[PDB]
């Protein structure tokens, strides 16, 4: 969870995602709120098919004595998949999303316990 | 003197600490012994309600 | 000082002879323990065959 | 010859096993596939260890090292520990009878 | 409870009822029953 | 076992032990350790002889996912008979302690062989 790292699926074409990756990346940024003491990274990007690319990225968040961390998976899965927040990625062609920690039992019967 | 004198002592002590060990030992066995000696009583009563429950 | 090396030596025989005394009625607890054991698991299996078999006899009836 | 017999004493009471004089083995019950662990430890001469094994009262049946009288203490322990387990599953038994 | 699971049969055996043949059987004991073991 | 059930006998009255009851159960917690992912719960308080009180407890584990469950009965019995733990609770007053699981006879042997 400590990686932080989030896969994005996007409706477009690797060649797009690549020729446009600083406009992306800053638009992600903004999705954030556009703080300074955030930072989008991209750990990678991967065609899937012919209209599909996946993009993992992780966020760094500095803090007020200059020390630095990544956001933890969960925490920046659970910020992207509010609902205002989903629709803000959509509208940058985010179709899906998946973070890599799998979760104990305790957390999923949270989650179930509590949807929302 | 002093280091044999003292010695003695220690080593003495020692084995008096072990022999109170050895009294724990024989402190803690009547009671256990009482329990112990319980338990084939009741499995052997138990197993004898079990012969009435499969005549029954 | 020899009289205290008889003392040690009496102490460490007598106490001895009550070690291995204890030890074994240890021993022989234990065999009356496993050797009980087993007669409780036979009446573990015995009972449930009662309660499948009473059960049994209640879809029946 | 003084300084012999008090080092032999002094060696007779104590948990190292030089010639610890408390030298009694207990058979611990332990099911197959389990038996080739078991395997002694620091001061366990083989000697004493297969001469155990040999007069073995059944098979599964490990020996334990008993020096002195903390073990036999421990050894109650258990014996303790597994009597109130024996009565809860007997009591168990005549509940369901 | 066996025995007492002896009994509660025998008992409950030697009191009825309407079963279409089996009647409750008299009880005998000791001197009549020795001789009436022994007629077997 | 998963019922986490500890029964302790205490060397008070009953009144003593209800009328203090908030304070029995933190000292209780603060023989665990105080930590805020353990809770000290009584299950019960039973009158046994004019000076003779047991009470039963369960104590509840918190996750770092969130997730509660009850402290094994066994495994709470092992903390609690260790040397150190066993002289503070004989210092609130516990003159002895039963945990409900029956062992099997494989566990028994195990504690025989190593009563340690």
């Amino acid at each position: 969870d400590e990686d932080g790292l989030i896969s994005l699926i996007f409706n477009k074409k690797e060649s797009d995602i690549r020729g446009q990756q600083q406009q992306l990346v800053e638009s992600l940024h903004k999705v954030l709120g556009g703080h300074q003491t955030l930072t989008v990274n991209v750990e990678g990007v991967k065609t899937k098919a012919d209209n599909q690319t996946e993009v993992i990225i992780y966020v760094v968040e500095r803090s007020p004595n200059g020390t630095s961390r990544r956001v933890g998976a969960s925490a920046l899965f659970s910020y992207f998949e509010q609902a205002h927040i989903k629709a803000n990625m959509q509208s940058l062609g985010v179709t899906g999303a998946m973070a890599q920690t799998e979760l104990s039992p305790v957390q999923i019967k949270q989650l179930i316990q509590n949807p929302l | 003197s002093e280091a044999l004198q003292q010695e003695i002592a220690k080593i003495d002590e020692e084995i008096q600490k072990c022999i109170r060990d050895k009294e724990a030992v024989d402190a803690f066995l009547p009671a256990h012994g009482e329990q112990l000696a319980a338990i084939p009583t009741d499995v052997n009563f138990v197993t004898r309600k079990s012969e009435g429950a499969h005549n029954a | 000082m020899d009289e205290i090396i008889t003392r040690w030596a009496t102490d460490l025989a007598k106490y001895q002879k009550e070690f291995k005394e204890q030890a074994a009625k240890v021993m022989e607890w234990d065999r009356l323990l496993v050797e009980n054991g087993e007669k409780i698991q036979k009446l573990y299996t015995s009972t449930y065959e009662a309660e499948r078999a009473s059960n049994e006899i209640e879809r029946q009836l | 010859p003084i300084p012999e017999q008090i080092k032999l004493i002094v060696d007779k009471w104590n948990p190292n096993h030089p010639n610890c004089a408390f030298k009694t083995y207990l058979y611990n019950k332990v099911d197959e596939h389990t038996v080739p662990l078991y395997g002694p430890g620091p001061n366990e001469d083989p000697k004493e260890w297969e001469e155990a094994l040999q007069r073995k009262p059944a098979p599964n049946f490990i020996p334990v090292l008993c020096s002195g009288f903390p073990s036999i203490v421990a050894r109650l322990m258990l014996q303790r520990r597994v009597i109130t387990e024996f009565n809860n599953k007997l009591h168990q038994i005549n509940a369901s009878l | 409870a066996l025995f007492d699971s002896l009994l509660a049969r025998n008992k409950k055996q030697a009191e009825g009822e309407t079963a279409l043949g089996e009647l409750p059987s008299l009880q005998l004991g000791l001197a009549d029953l020795r001789q009436r073991l022994r007629k077997l």
